[PDB]
């Protein structure tokens, strides 16, 4: 499989207005950044663990 | 704290179960602490013609490098 | 004519603070239809229930003023 | 099925919860603690740290208790023909609190202390600070 | 009977004050629900709690202006 | 001499509270329609209520004033 | 003399800034209640503190809206 | 003859509350801009319509005001 | 000499705010203890250090007010 | 005519609700520029439109005084 | 004949927005602690720092009214 | 010369309506400063900025109280 | 004891204005601190930046009130 990943210049080329549905108890530009490293974490250890 | 401190989240959560992993007591301790050893080996190229190569064991080490 | 249109004027000085509450009020029902649009029936009715103290007040306000314009 | 809370409590080294039915969960968001039921809506969440408290629908009065470090809660709306809704509490360290100790905790406390009282870099001081609020919270939390 | 209209109409400013709490009440109350829908009927409860209080407050001031306005 | 316009004047003072709760409406509507654009369309109805009531506390307001200025 | 009724009216204007503290103080209740329901009865108790309070400093004023009235 | 210009003065005493509301109204539009860039256009849209009320509550907050001034 | 009452009545007006100090103070506490529960204690520390300046501010406003009453 | 030099300070006192909105409009400004400052040059613009308002309400809160103290 | 009274209970009334202040400074307080409890020590300094301002303000006004009264 | 102190006196309350706004001008800096201390310029300039423009407010109504004090 | 002691007391209205804003800084302080200790020689100095405009104020209304005390 190939997994075509978010990143943040595609973060910052969207306005998210998917996410709106969602009540996010920090603000989203707040949460976001820390929400990104566990998407790619979460990402990278299912992939693995896959693999393995 | 961490965007100010130019420091990652995934850095942060790792570094502080690090933390918690230490306050557990010896007979989990023994399990979560096997469990959680690490061991790497980066290897940095620039259009081939490797800059360096360097190991790693440790969390703190791994994310400092 | 000083006190009966006196009273009245200073009696009708307390509706400001009806009108803030209003727009606080509205301003909650805005918020909360915003993060959970899906209660939005349930929203209107509880700010109705606010107008039913509310304007009730105001009312009860503007009535002795004119009680007192012809007292 | 039914209209209950359907709990899923995970750490990557182990899932303690999948499709639980629960009633009331508890959780220290990163503003404060909350209360997470059934009819709740969608939102997320970052976590600090503290000691989640589950309350299964079975139980009602007892209830389970966790110690998590950092993570996130993803509270999604039911479907339509579930009838339930649904909860994923994803913790990087998720402990129960029975195997917590408070003396290794006040001696890490001690020696981050320690560590940190050449105060130079801002990710020593942040991090000091953390574990600082941490430790305090583990130990307000064990038995 | 001058000064005394003067007086009933200088009592009622503190509706304002009254409507001010009323509207924060039900604001929170208007939020509480678009957070927790599950929690109406309690938030509902203690919403009343408060508004009777409020309510006592202003039949009060409401009985003070009718005594400053014939006594 | 002034007990007309004087009263007519005490009596205008509620519009800074009006213009308050218009202000804490709109603020409100576009702070929800910043956080959700595709409900937009309803919220504004609801501001549009909101003014429907403070809006017509003023007119009675100034109503007021029109009738205390002439007497 | 009927002077006295003004010092009452004006007694009474503390009540209407009471009514905003025990207003934001149900309304924390209301949102304290709604975010973590698991603790209600203890915001309750608070609550039934800080009336501890309030309850008083209302009346207290009310009896002195008497005093300065009567004397 | 100062009585004229106090009932002016006194009517024009109510522009502060104008000029908070449009303060806390190009304030929500400044937070609404800053969390969501791409939908400037509406709160924009929305804000020239609230102005279009508070400059004319604040127009008649003058004019009455001169009127009581020769009047 | 009634018109020293007046005075004693305007004293009593602060009350009114310390009242919403007060509650203020309260909402922190439920609001805090509801955001972190685990303590309840060191809030309701500083909850009482404040509210023993606002006691000793309503105290020494009431022996002001009893003083200029009698003097 | 001293009234005429009491009346330009309660032309001025709407001051009071200028200065408060304008520094709400800029602390939402600064809040900004420390969520989304890439777009500093949009939310500036919006304060100087707020300012264009603000700043002639107060310049009539001034004009209104300064001939309330002549004429 | 009872100026000073009167004087000194104007004055008096700046307690009001001296506890609004200081109720919010330990509402921070408590809601700062309430989140960071290993942070207690700096925050309560901070306090006292703003609880000396506000208390030396509170006894230059209680001061100042001794003074009208007792010139 | 006994009207223009007390047109003085009542021109000093836009000083303390103007305190309150650039408290929350720097409440607002200090807020910005703690959610990103990456961006300590580009804050400070526009809280120096509304804070001259509230100071203009306060010299506004400064020059006046020392115009009407001797005219 | 006359006019000047009224005016010199009606100066003192705006301490309560400067202690809410000295405690909006001061709060902000606090919650700067709560959230971010690493800045606090930031924050605490804006702080100081801050209260040698209010205080500043302070000493200003206070130094007219004497002098409409000594005019």
């Amino acid at each position: 499989l190939t997994l075509n990943v978010l990143t943040p210049t595609q973060a910052a080329q969207s306005a998210k207005e998917q996410l709106n549905t969602f009540e996010f108890e920090p603000e989203k530009t707040d949460v976001w950044k820390d929400l990104q490293d566990f998407y790619y974490a979460c990402t990278v250890f299912g992939c693995m663990l896959d693999n393995i | 704290m961490w965007r100010s401190s130019g420091v990652s989240f995934t850095r942060y959560a790792s570094e502080m179960a690090a933390l918690l992993r230490q306050c557990l007591k010896e007979p989990y301790r023994t399990q979560a602490m096997q469990r959680n050893q690490i061991h790497l080996k980066e290897t940095v190229y620039q259009q081939g013609q490797v800059l360096t190569r360097e190991t790693f064991n440790d969390i703190k080490k791994a994310f400092e490098a | 004519a000083g006190v009966a249109s006196l009273s009245a004027a200073i009696a009708l000085m307390s509706v400001g603070g009806v009108a803030q509450g209003i727009g606080s009020l509205f301003a909650a029902l805005v918020s909360g239809t915003a993060r959970n649009p899906s209660i939005k029936e349930d929203l209107f009715t509880y700010t109705l229930i606010g107008m039913g103290f509310l304007e009730f007040l105001g009312i009860i306000c503007v009535l002795m003023s004119a009680v007192l314009l012809y007292s | 099925f039914k209209n209950q809370l359907l709990l899923t409590l995970s750490s990557p080294s182990e899932a303690i919860y999948v499709r639980t039915p629960v009633r009331s969960v508890t959780v220290p968001g990163s503003e404060g603690a909350m209360t997470m039921t059934n009819g709740h809506s969608q939102t997320v969440a970052r976590l600090k740290a503290g000691e989640i408290i589950v309350r299964k629908g079975e139980t009602g009065d007892e209830v389970e208790r966790f110690f998590l470090s950092d993570g996130f809660v993803l509270f999604k709306s039911p479907e339509d023909d579930s009838g339930c809704c649904t909860a994923e509490v994803l913790g990087v360290e998720v402990v129960p609190v029975s195997m917590l100790d408070k003396e290794s905790a006040a001696t890490a406390l001690q020696e981050l202390l320690q560590q940190g009282a050449g105060a130079t870099d801002e990710w020593t001081k942040a991090r000091t600070l953390l574990g600082q609020e941490l430790l305090s919270s583990v130990i307000r939390a064990a038995p």
